[PDB]
């Protein structure tokens, strides 16, 4: 089998850099040009480098031009990617692909494999999140099934993770992707329904954890003016 | 660089259908153009290459036509692995190699009536001077629904944030979240807000709502 | 083939070349295409169109009627016009059928011929501003832009103008 | 500058399926031909040099 | 041409050098002038020669009166005759317009094929201790006098006795 | 020692006028050619094999 593994992404400040490296291994690295692949989160793909099987040409992407670098060492079976001036916008996704034809130039730019990829993030500023409540009030009292969450509300940047009942109760439970805001600060809201017999039964607490800030909030819902 | 269109942005057919996807090239590709597949999780898979050729281990129910400027991608017998989101590729007038926005195929079933809740924002919030009303819809087919904003029965715009989950793998349902953000100073000079959500499965829209007190 | 190029080191032919029997293909950063050398095309064709004519216009016949009718008493004249119909038939079948296949082969020849005078002619050009990866294609140790790679089209590659950029560059890449 | 970009030399091919004879192999197919031989014929008697004939 | 050297890489012939068909320009501190390879222009001479004779010497005929009379109710036998006469005129005639353009080709690629030969034999001789500066001309890296030179167009040059001078001068010359 | 000194390959040519014909091409200038045509003749009736005609 043809295994392509990408490593060394992470977090990093916009003028940084970082390097990226594809481990080969499977097929003869000399024969095949190998290309690196972008995704911005829940976005589309975008070509980003490319660099011939004898490692003489390199085309790039105009957006990347003079702050990537792609290289190769063969002997190592090892795809490499240089990035400098990295900017917020770079954020995504990165694959590397081989290419699926070997000898033939005019029928090349066709990726046959690809790695499961590496997240670079790009951000500036960590902004924590402020944890609201959701509560399943009078106005919320539908007799047989009630709905209750918590709002997430500007953070920054992506990912927050969050589970209810310290990670048991998973059922019926709905956490929204995030939305960016006027203010540009992300904001997410996570919902679950539970039968209108369970509000005293049984408390519900939301599990809101975003690392970048090292926030770990816990929050209570419940009725209110009773 | 050559654009690349990929109309339908989304795509609804029931299992065991078949499906068209379409391919707009800006300049003519001739025949060096690609598809792949992409499932939520993993990396992109490449299904099509000479825009009617079959990978290695591409089953046969995945066919792919065209040339020049209109291409096509055709899955004969439509099965539940094969709902993923589809792009295409041109290899023919490259740097930059370009690809379409995708084309995202949903699972049809039956119309489903949306729970509509509906949460004013908690008093903490209005502790630091900003409003978040929060109004859901819960498991609902199809995506497509209205909703709007009532202020004082006045309806509202341009202040209010949407997001959608995606689509359920045990129902095949949606779920939206409709987020009305005003400053304190807003919430606070008017009495009545309300949710109205129109939806296939519904006769009539259904409104919810809520005062300043209670 | 007789020069080694046709079915030899350029393995294939492009269907993606429409426009001409011998050409190019590119790619630098501006992008990629297929693009026909129309001098050699020209010259190929202008060459075969004349071997065509040449075989076909210098058969050139005058009015003639081949019949002839014998009584029964003739039929020794008989047998002579019969020699002489078949008598020509056999001679025109036999160089008929030689012609066509020792031209031929000729013509495919002359085809390869032509190929490997392109390559060659760009190989010369070229020198060590570039490398030999192979299937008749060059690999630039400087960058090519479009206005570059008419020049080695046209015949007017400027070799020191690139040379001591390529010879930075593959020093750097073989060390 | 960095190194890179590429020339190729080819030649043309096509979906043609015309197969020729040569000295050498037999059925090769070719992108063009031609044929020197003449084996179709209008199914008529006709008037050599304007004049009909006598029938 | 089929070969690329005549009217290719070696663009026009000389009316300078007029002992050969084939031959060689040298010049170096003793002078320069022409001269021409007398093995491969005797070579080709006595080829074309044979060729010549070949087309000519194989007609072979005997003595032969092509006239035949025939009277007023003959008319038959004369247009039989005539039939014979005419088949003959079109398959010479036909046959001897073809063999000139296709041996006429034939020809020039032979030229063409023994002035690649000859400066291949030469390239293959100096290696690295010259430079193919283009138009069929070798620079030297080393001096090479006219005993040298002849040692050249005699196929007996010493690589091994001027490779060292040659290798330090062209490091000097590239750097 | 200084390198230098220069050997080239080349081919004749003549201020001959002799057109010929080839193949690929027509009306090509070559240097020597032969007519392998005879187009000429005396003008007179004379003796086949020493023996003269009766006349």
């Amino acid at each position: 089998e043809v295994q392509l593994l990408e490593s060394g992404g992470g977090l990093v400040q916009p003028g940084g850099s970082l390097r990226l490296s594809c481990a080969v291994s499977g097929f003869t690295f000399s024969k095949y040009a190998m290309n690196w692949v972008r995704q911005a989160p829940g976005k589309g793909l975008e070509w980003v480098s490319h660099i011939s099987g004898s490692g003489i040409s390199t085309y790039y992407a105009d957006s990347v031009k003079g702050r990537f670098t792609i290289s190769r060492d063969t002997s190592k079976n090892m795809l490499y990617l240089q990035m400098n001036s990295l900017r917020a916008e770079d954020t995504a996704i990165y694959y590397c692909a081989k290419d699926a034809i070997s000898g033939q130039i005019w029928l090349q730019g066709t990726f046959d494999y690809w790695g499961q990829g590496t997240l670079v993030t790009v951000f500036n500023q960590i902004k924590g999140p402020s944890v609201f409540p959701l509560a399943p009030s009078s106005k919320s009292t539908s007799g047989g099934t009630a709905a209750l969450g918590c709002l997430v509300k500007d953070y920054f940047p992506e990912p927050v993770t969050v589970s209810w009942n310290s990670g048991a109760l998973t059922s019926g439970v709905h956490t929204f992707p995030a939305v960016l805001q006027s203010s540009g600060l992300y904001s997410l809201s996570s919902v679950v329904t539970v039968p209108s017999s369970s509000l005293g039964t049984q408390t519900y607490i939301c599990n809101v954890n975003h690392k970048p800030s090292n926030t770990k909030v816990d929050k209570k819902v419940e009725p209110k003016s009773c | 660089e050559i654009v690349m269109t990929q109309s339908p942005a989304t795509l609804s057919v029931s299992p065991g259908e078949r499906a068209t996807l379409s391919c707009r090239a800006s300049q003519s590709v001739s025949s060096n153009l690609a598809w792949y597949q992409q499932k939520p999780g993993q990396a992109p898979r490449l299904l099509i290459y000479g825009a009617s050729t079959r990978a290695t281990g591409i089953p046969p129910r995945f066919s792919g036509s065209g040339s020049g400027t209109e291409f096509s991608l055709t899955i004969s017998s439509l099965q539940s692995e094969d709902f993923a989101v589809y792009y295409c590729q041109q290899y023919n007038n490259w740097p930059p190699i370009t690809f379409g926005q995708g084309t995202r195929l949903e699972i049809k079933r039956t119309v489903a009536a949306p729970s509509v809740f509906i949460f004013p924002p908690s008093d903490e919030q209005l502790k630091s001077g900003t409003a978040s009303v929060v109004c859901l819809l819960n498991n609902f087919y199809p995506r497509e629904a209205k909703v709007q904003w009532k202020v004082d029965n006045a309806l509202q715009s341009g202040n209010s944030q949407e997001s959608v989950t995606e689509q359920d793998s045990k129902d095949s349902t949606y779920s939206l979240s409709s987020t009305l953000t005003l400053s304190k100073a807003d919430y606070e000079k008017h009495k009545v807000y309300a949710c109205e959500v129109t939806h296939q499965g519904l006769s009539s829209p259904v409104t919810k709502s809520f005062n300043r007190g209670e | 083939g007789l020069f080694g190029a046709i079915a030899g080191f350029i393995e294939g032919g492009w269907t993606g070349m429409v426009d001409g029997w011998y050409g190019y293909h590119h790619q630098n950063e501006q992008g990629s295409g297929y693009a026909a050398d129309l001098k050699s095309t020209q010259n190929a064709i202008d060459g075969i169109t004349n071997k065509v004519n040449s075989v076909i216009e210098k058969m050139n016949t005058q009015f003639t009627a081949v019949g002839k009718e014998f009584n029964h008493l003739e039929k020794r004249i008989e047998n002579l016009n019969k020699k002489v119909d078949d008598g020509f038939l056999d001679i025109w079948t036999y160089n008929a059928e030689l012609l066509v296949l020792l031209e031929n082969e000729r013509t495919l020849d002359y085809h390869d011929s032509n190929v490997k005078n392109l390559y060659e002619k760009v190989r010369s050009q070229l020198k060590n501003n570039a490398k030999e990866i192979g299937n008749g294609c060059f690999e630039f140790y400087h960058k090519c832009d479009n206005t570059c790679m008419e020049s080695v089209k046209n015949g007017t590659y400027d070799y020191p103008k690139y040379s001591e950029e390529a010879k930075l560059n593959r020093e750097e890449i073989d060390s | 500058a960095d190194p890179g970009d590429t020339l190729c030399i080819g030649y043309h091919a096509n979906n043609s399926t015309d197969t020729v004879d040569t000295v050498l192999e037999k059925n090769v197919t070719v992108t063009h031909s031609v044929n020197l031989l003449e084996d179709k014929h209008n199914g008529k008697l006709c008037k050599l040099r304007g004049v009909a004939p006598l029938h």
